[PDB]
Formats: C-alpha cells, structure tokens, sequence
C-alpha cells in the first residue's frame, strides 16, 4: 500500500491595525474602532505591526506491506492507544482510543491471473489543539481518519489508484483607514494585507 | 399482456396523484394521511 | 450521468447587502462638522457552494506504476535514501523482492 | 453474497466453502447440473468505476465603517446630571461622555477546491470517509461514558 | 412462485414453472422504466 | 418561491473545465508544481 | 428541503415540498445568556404540495 501526502504553502502578513482608547481632559473620551472602552477608559491607542512571509514544504511516503495466501484474510494493523479513566461513583471503567493504519485483505485469483481485492483501510493520526491551552492536558486528543472500503481487481506486477483527497485554497484581505490609507508614504502606516495560499495531494 | 391462465397482473400509473401516504409535523406531534 | 460528462448534483448561493444611517438631529447637518455626529456602514457578501459529479470507466493499470512515481517525488524531495549502506540490506527484499 | 441469495432461493443442499472460493452442491445429478448453469449465468466480471466530486466554494464581502458614536454621562454642580442617549447612569454619574470613533474599510476574497476521488465496481458500494473526531468524558456519578462529535467528507 | 433479489448483479432469480417465470419476465419489463431529471430552485 | 425544470444535457462545458479557469484565476492553481504533478497527473489526466 | 417531484399527464410537475429556515437569535451580547447555552433558534416551517 502506497500513501503520498504532499502539503505547500505561502503566507504573506503586511501592515498594521489601529485600535484602542484614551481620557480626554476627565470630561470625555474617544474610542478607536470599537474599542473595549469599560477597560480601555483608562488606557492607550495600540498599533499592532505585522510583518511575516512564510514559505512551507512537506512530504510523506508510508508503505504498509502484508504477505498472505489466496483466500486468506490478513490483517495489518499499526496503532496506538489512548487510555482513559471513568471511576465513576457507581460504576467505574477503563476506556480506551485506538487509531492508527490498518488493512484488512482477502486476495483471489482470476482466470486471468488478476488479482481481485477486497479492501478495508485505515489511516488515522492525532490532530491537536494549540499546546498552550489545558485543552492539550484534558482527554480530548482530537482524532484524525481516513476511511475506504472498495473491491480492485489489479494485474500481476500492476498498479491502481483507490482513492485520495485533494485540496487547493487561496485567500487574501485588505483592510484601511478611509482616508490615510491612500497617503503617499504614509497610508503604508495604516494598510494592512494578508495572502494565504495552500495545496494538498493525498492518495492510496 | 401480462396474463398466466386465469390471472393477470395490471400495472396503473397515477397521473393526478401521488401513491404512498404524506406526513408532516406539528410541532410536537407527527400527522399522517393515507 | 454519461461517460465521461458531468452533473451538477446541487448547491447554496447566497447574496445580501445591508447599510446604516445615524446621525445627530441637527448637528449631522453641519457644513464642515457633522461628519463629526453622522455615523454610516456598508456590509456587502456574495457565497457560491456547488458539488458537482464526474464519473468515467477504468480498463486500464495505472500508468507509469505507482512505484515508479513515488521514487521520482522521494529523490526529488531530498526524502529518498535508498543508498543508505545500512538500511538497504532491508529495503532491497521490498523495492526488487 | 451468492450462497445466500441461492441457498433462500432453494429452500438441494448448498454448503459454501470460502476457503477454496467454492459451492459444494449436494443432490441428483440433475439436481447438481441444474444449479451449475445457474452459477455460470451469475459467475460474471465486472467494469471498475471512478467517481470524482467535485466541491466549490466561493467567498467575498465588502466592508465599509465610518463615523462617531456619541454617548455617556455628567455630573454637574453636585445637584444635576446630564445622560447621553441613554447611558447607563447608575455608574455613569461617575464618568464621562464618550466619542467613539470607527474608520474601517476591508475587502475580502476566497476560494476553496476540494476533489474526493473513490474507485469502486460495477454494484459495488464503497465508502469514502475524511474525517475528525472530537472526544468528551461524560464521567458521571452513576453511568459514566465517553461520547464524540464526528464530521467530515464523506 | 419464488423470488429472490441478487444486488451482486443488479437482478432478480425468479424460480416457477416456465409460464410463471415467463409471466413475471413480463411484469419486469413493464416496470423497468427510464427516469427523467428534474432540477429544483 | 419555487422554480423546477427538466434536466436532459450534461453540464456544459464540464466541470473539470471550469474549474481549472477558476483555480488560474484565483492564483491558486498548482498543477504545475515539479513535485506534486507526479501524482496530479493520475487524478487530471488518468 | 425535502422533496418528491413527479410529472403529470401535461408536463406539470408536482411536488411535494417541506422546507425549513432556521436561524440563530440572539439576546444582547453584554449580559451572561450570551455565555448560558440559550441560542434561541427562530424558524419558518412550511409543508405543502403545489403543481
């Protein structure tokens, strides 16, 4: 079995974003795009500054290989385990999360020499939060799989695709100030823009 | 013709209605017509 | 579907437009002051979603063979590492047998 | 699969025997010959078939913030105060009046192309699952249990 | 007359005398109608 | 307010058509990218 | 939307239709029941058969 997972992309940040508050003379005040003014009454006008080009490449090639007999189920199976308590007050229990890649096979001859297939597979992995939360101590290990259940029939020494996934996203925003944003060196101070481009290739 | 001795199958298709019952909620209950 | 065409199963679309007007009673009538009271807004979205089927018949071995393709991107990727004078004492009973 | 589908259509003993890929049809020699047809009608290849789909989805908006928002509150002399489009005077007494003051243009695009790509055969149903699943403890003082949220391409 | 569906190969075994099985044969190509699309906004 | 009609042609031109001209466009496209288009070429061209 | 189509003897087309327009309302954002598991949900329910 044969999985290519193949990942680009291309990030671009540039500009800046004004917002914030100050006190005026202790009689009034002024709040600068919505402002969080209960707390912001009594403090400063904050210009955020981005400034970050990102460029990123990844590929990985993971090859399961099982050896059976015609006719004969085989199973190949690559996990880990997550274990769990649940001592409640009246009943109490272990349990568990288990993911990782399996195949399940049964094989068989053609007049042809073919070789038909049916086929189960299985690829899971575990996909997290940001590890700065408690989310990353808590049991929820958030779970990633992907899923197939088809029948092939494939000539000796050949190959097929079975399936796969892929994705193509681009996205990008301009943000301003109505009238500085269109000064001659100066709106660069107000701008703000963001491009974010990406490309994902995955096949069995 | 669809027959076999003394019996026969006939085949009608509805052209004003439907065949089947229709259903439908209110709410907190389930109506059904036949 | 026909072999080899397409059908647009289905989809959502969604279009809206909306604006605010909020002013001072006088003072938002002012030459070259109630801009200072006048308060106004824009919000402007446009959603196109479609799922579409494509479906065609296969006879044929996938061409060039999946190992074939898969050497290609691996030394191309600076991944490959089939001529490493350890692990290939194991490697070569998958890649030739 | 076609023992069943025979054995029900019987009922000759039919005894399926995976192991060899094989029916073992017992009866006359009839009886046996009459079933052998029958499975060579049945005993046909099939076509593969490539499904792909193909999922857009298209975004774009234009925003546009300009203007003064007045509001809040005074107190004068210590005998009479003043409320601002009706400011929240149970603390405003203490306060002040507030301008705020929004300037906000922003444009927005984006688009996204997702392809699910599934071979499978003629009558053969086959599945394709991408997806994520969100695990939560429901450890209670009693019953005690592990439920989850999953959703994805399917 | 007996019955029985065979999804492997998208049909019907229909087990009678050959008149049954001619009889139902019929009632079959009745039924076995092409359908129309009809696109909904 | 409902609206129906009868659908007898294909989509046309076909989707794959389609969408490439919205992939170019929209600078997302990649499918000349020296790396993935090893296996691109499986899925746009068989 | 939930729908059974069927052409009669002049081309008609008869449907039978069920359709929901849900929506998320909200309370005002300040107060706590835009934290307490409130979402009150409008909705607009129609169920009828039209040719």
């Amino acid at each position: 079995l044969w999985i290519v997972d193949l990942n680009k992309s291309d990030l671009e940040r540039l500009g800046t974003s004004w917002s914030g508050s100050i006190t005026i003379g202790d009689k009034l005040g002024v709040s600068l795009n919505q402002s969080s003014i209960s707390t912001l009454d009594g403090s400063r006008f904050i210009a955020a500054v981005n400034a970050l080009e990102e460029k990123k490449q990844a590929t990985v090639v993971s090859r399961p290989v099982l050896l059976t007999q015609e006719n004969v189920p085989a199973i190949f199976d690559n996990n880990r385990t997550f274990y769990t308590k649940l001592i409640g007050e009246r009943n109490v229990a272990l349990e568990h999360v288990t993911y990782g890649t399996m195949i399940r096979v049964l094989p068989r001859f053609s007049a042809d020499g073919q070789i038909e297939m049916s086929l189960d597979i299985e690829d899971g992995n575990d996909k997290t939060p940001q590890s700065d939360t408690t989310t990353s101590v808590d049991a929820l290990p958030e779970v990633g799989r992907t899923l197939i259940s088809t029948i092939a029939r494939v000539p000796h020494g050949k190959s097929l695709l079975v399936g796969g996934y892929t994705r193509d996203a681009n996205t990008d925003t301009v943000q301003s100030i109505p009238f500085l944003g269109k000064l001659p060196l100066i709106g660069s101070l107000f701008r703000y823009s963001s491009k974010n481009k990406s490309n994902v290739v995955r096949v069995f | 013709g669809i027959e076999l001795g003394r019996q026969k199958i006939g085949v009608m298709r509805l052209n004003n209605t439907f065949v089947g019952d229709r259903t439908y909620n209110l709410r907190d209950q389930k109506m059904v017509i036949p | 579907v026909p072999h080899g065409k397409s059908l647009l199963v289905g989809g959502y679309t969604r279009d809206a437009n909306t604006d605010t007007v909020q002013s001072i009673p006088f003072l938002g009538k002012l030459p070259l002051i109630g801009s200072l009271f006048r308060y106004s807004s824009k919000n402007k979205s446009n959603v196109v979603r479609v799922f579409m089927i494509e479906p065609k018949e296969i006879v044929d071995p996938l061409t060039p063979d999946a190992s074939e393709s898969v050497n290609n991107i691996l030394k191309q990727s600076g991944a490959w590492s089939g001529d490493d004078k350890l692990q290939k004492w194991v490697r070569v009973y998958l890649d030739r047998g | 699969g076609i023992a069943t589908a025979i054995e029900r259509l019987l009922q000759i003993k039919i005894v399926a025997y995976p192991d060899t890929n094989s029916l073992l049809v017992k009866g006359t020699a009839e009886q046996v010959h009459f079933i052998e047809m029958l499975v060579k009608a049945l005993d046909v290849a099939k076509r593969h078939v490539e499904l792909s789909l193909w999922i857009v989805d298209l975004n774009k908006s234009d925003l546009e913030r300009l203007g003064t928002s007045w509001s809040g509150s005074i107190t004068i002399g210590d005998k009479l105060g003043v409320s601002l489009n009706q400011s929240s005077i149970s603390t405003l007494d203490g306060s002040r009046f507030i301008a705020a003051v929004n300037a906000l243009e922003e444009k927005k695009q984006a688009t996204v192309v997702s392809r699910p790509v599934l071979l499978t055969q003629e009558n053969v149903p086959a599945i394709f699952d991408n997806n994520r699943t969100f695990y939560t403890k429901l450890i209670g003082e009693r019953n005690v249990a592990l439920e989850h949220v999953t959703y994805g391409t399917m």
